[PDB]
RNA sequence: GACGGAAGGGCACCACCAGGAGUGGAGCCUGCGGCUUAAUUUGACUCAACACGGGGAAACUCACCAGGUCCAGACACAAUAAGGAUUGACAGAUUGAGAGCUCUUUCUUGAUUUUGUGGGUGGUGGUGCAUGGCCGUUCUUAGUUGGUGGAGUGAUUUGUCUGCUUAAUUGCGAUAACGAACGAGACCUUAACCUACUAAAUAGUGGUGCUAGCAUUUGCUGGUUAUCCACUUCUUAGAGGGACUAUCGGUUUCAAGCCGAUGGAAGUUUGAGGCAAUAACAGGUCUGUGAUGCCCUUAGACGUUCUGGGCCGCACGCGCGCUACACUGACGGAGCCAGCGAGUCUAACCUUGGCCGAGAGGUCUUGGUAAUCUUGUGAAACUCCGUCGUGCUGGGGAUAGAGCAUUGUAAUUAUUGCUCUUCAACGAGGAAUUCCUAGUAAGCGCAAGUCAUCAGCUUGCGUUGAUUACGUCCCUGCCCUUUGUACACAC
């Protein structure tokens, strides 16, 4: 139990676990008014048509749809 | 380690129902006896209840049966709010 | 359901197992020893030991708590597994129940001296024929040393040492260690009633009954 | 309807006695019946190692757990039938019932 | 008490006038010791390790090795804080992929979560010279211990012994001992002889329900249940019978015992096993444990996701073994004999086939919860007709290259089986060294164990069967007594 060199360097860095930023959710800021969508979702019934899904670019991504979701957005 | 509200909900809810529990020694099973849960889930809840001071637990050939405390059903007890003389966890 | 030969090689380690549960949960009430009784549509369970009212608990609560864990074992239809727990006569005639004694003792803290020699005494005035505790581990020292207290007589050879001596080992876990302690009960063979009656060697000679001679001719007439 | 008593235990004792009760209880009663037929004794043989770890001489043991089953093949009315499969019950002894 | 190249007596094929079978002689399945980058995991060092850790392994086993890499402040103590604590997640940058191990950016089961303590968990990490248990060995030999009396200041002796026998401190016996306890016996299984108490379509006889060969001569071989009679005197059974040296001779302070002959199972406790003496190994086992004590690690840890390498590198030496030097043999054809042994329920175990091949494999269940099924386990040198025929041959598949396959999600560094080849050792095998008293030596074969798949191993059984053994301590060891000792971790 003594050979041990650790060859390798710091290989400690664990992912973050979404840092407390700035107030989060940007909906949209319309005083009294209708409060709007972007990006919306499409004619899938299993999405919320309130809930903020991921579009980062080109594609989108479901957070119901967990494992199985490839579409051309 | 994360606790699921509804998995603990359940096996809290199947140690009011019988009064005791038997955890097999058998990890990543995935599939319980009497209850929908995971066998390492059940088995690493129970312990977490007896680290609180709730239940007791026996080995004998690792299968971990288990045994209800007196302020271990009284503290659950009174957390559900079920009233007295109505619901014995391990009645006769 | 399952073959004759496997199900009884099932049966038997059930009843090990079973039996470990019993040895190893129900220590400080003097556990000593099952009887499983067999019967279509129902098993019986019977648990001898020597604080059974401690055992049952109000009702019965405790031990149906016990015949439910092994219904939940077996997977049986409620209420075909039942328990029964008896207060066994003469605690003091069985190894099990000594060895527990011996171990809560020395748990408890009591010289080993002092403690086996009182266990003996109270295992000969029980009526035991023969009694024998040997404690093996660290006794007042760092190296192992074993002590052997006998009483009566026992035997190591044969078929008599095997049904009348009853033997108890147990591994008390002490502050520096593990001592052990295994107790040796011969017990009467005329206090069986079931195989031999007697030791193999040991003769018992019958009763003559002397009958007066004739000294005088009489004739009976009739 | 040819109902069979089979049993199949480990202890002798316990299987002759309730082998000599069947058999006496129907003698009185005065029945039709077929002998106790007595398959061979089944010795399972366990040879093991006594030693646990692998020093010492190379000695070995042999457990043998004995066997014994019997059957008796019988015709009757079903109460009665009931009757005596139901009693002479005893622990340690396993009975099975069977047709033909 | 131990020891003695001291004496007496008695033993042991873990010892020997004798003989048989092997090793070191050839090759090969296996296990051990030293160099190897990072690894060729670890334990064991005479009998009492070396086919042993039931260790016959390609994952796992497996902790050894190179690698990405996670949680457990389980439980209670001071923290931001729902303008929030947190797992997991896609074609797109090296890791082999829906292994978010780190991303040019987010989605987000929703009080389950991150910094030092007190007490912990896990460890096939070390300590077996801390241990328990167990096992092996002194010694599996006949040997140990009080009580009360004798001896001695005492340690301690007598009891437990001059003599006579097998295995016996087994007994007869003399006696400062008497009376006991444990070991030996006694005991419990195993195989043997039962024409009995009680037996079933599982071992059959005659008529028959149906039919053939030798013929109208009286039987055998065949092939089947409910249609029945007499029995387990062959397989197996349960209060169970005998064998105890029974009887007859020879030998003795004319006492225990020894040596020879009969229906009958044998007159070496019938043969063989099982647990086995208040004594001890600083023998093995902390790698069989949620058995811990003392130290190792305490959130990149020995707990664990996947890829592989490894008792399969050897320069080499040592062991249980298997095949052989062949004409008592190799092969080709006709006979072709054991049971205690094993067997799918939450999804398969050994195999009974219409079709193909010296080979594995499919369609349905004749097999099942089992003396009826596999299986009379029709399994081998064993009985007859030939070929090879003394010339290193047809005994070697050592060794190596071509094709089919059961198993495994990977049999490639033949796992294993079957078709094809080279010829390197082998003229009673050196020093040494091991086992063998009635069916044991040996030869040959079968079943269980380990198993996802194969035995050259082990545990049990079956076929033929052994001259020199009722002897001795010469070698190696014992047991008792006497004796000497400057020994006492004890030659």
């Amino acid at each position: 139990r003594k050979k041990k060199v650790y060859t390798t360097p710091k290989k400690i860095k664990h992912k973050h676990k979404k840092v407390k930023l700035a107030v989060l959710s940007y909906y949209k800021v319309d005083a009294e008014g209708k409060v709007t969508k972007l990006r919306r979702e499409c004619s899938n019934p299993t999405c919320g048509a309130g809930v903020f899904l991921a579009n980062h670019k080109d594609r989108l991504y479901c957070g119901k749809c967990h494992s199985v979701y490839k579409v051309n957005a | 380690m994360l606790m699921p509200k509804e998995d603990r909900n359940k096996i809290h809810q199947y140690l009011f129902q019988e009064g005791v529990v038997v955890a097999k020694k058998d990890f990543n099973q995935a599939k319980h006896e009497e209850i929908d849960t995971k066998n390492l889930y059940v088995i690493k809840a129970l312990q977490s209840l007896t680290s609180k001071g709730y239940v007791k637990t026996q080995f004998s050939w690792q299968y971990y049966y288990y045994t209800l405390t007196e302020e271990g059903v009284e503290y659950l007890r009174e957390y559900l709010n079920l009233p007295e003389h109505i619901v014995p966890g391990t009645y006769i | 359901l399952i073959s004759k030969k496997r199900k009884l090689v099932a049966d038997g380690v059930f009843y090990a197992e079973l039996n470990e549960f019993f040895t190893r949960e129900l220590a400080e009430e003097g556990y000593s020893g099952v009887e499983v009784r067999v019967t279509p549509t129902k098993t019986e369970v019977i648990i001898r030991a020597t604080r059974t009212q401690d055992v049952l608990g109000e009702n019965g609560r405790r031990i149906n708590e016990l015949t439910l864990l092994v219904q939940k074992r077996f997977k049986y239809a409620p209420g075909t597994i039942v328990l029964y727990a008896e207060r066994v006569q003469d605690r003091g005639l069985s190894a099990v129940a000594q060895a527990e004694s011996m171990k809560f003792k020395l748990l408890n803290g009591l010289a080993i001296r002092r403690a086996a020699y009182g266990v003996v005494r109270y295992v000969m005035e029980s009526g035991a024929k023969g009694c024998e505790v040997v404690v093996s581990g660290k006794l007042r020292a760092a190296r192992a040393k074993a002590m052997k207290f006998a009483d009566g007589f026992l035997i190591h050879s044969g078929q008599p040492v095997n049904d009348f001596i009853d033997t108890a080992t147990r591994h008390v876990l002490m502050r520096q260690g593990v001592l052990g302690i295994k107790v040796k009960i011969m017990r009467d063979p005329a206090k069986s009633r079931t195989g031999p009656k007697a030791l193999p060697d040991a003769v018992t000679i019958i009763e003559p009954k002397e009958e007066e001679p004739i000294l005088a001719p009489s004739v009976k007439d009739y | 309807i040819k109902i069979r008593i089979t049993l199949t235990s480990t202890k002798v004792k316990q299987l002759e006695n309730v082998s000599s009760n069947i058999v006496k209880n129907a003698e009185q009663h005065n029945l039709v019946k077929k002998g106790p037929v007595r398959l061979p004794t089944k010795v399972l043989k366990i040879s093991t190692r006594k030693t646990p770890n692998g020093e010492g001489s190379k000695t070995w043991e042999t457990y043998e757990m004995r066997i014994h089953k019997r059957y008796i093949d019988l015709e009757a009315p079903v109460q009665i039938v009931k009757r005596i499969t139901q009693i002479t019950i005893e622990p340690g002894v396993d009975v099975e019932v069977v047709v033909a």
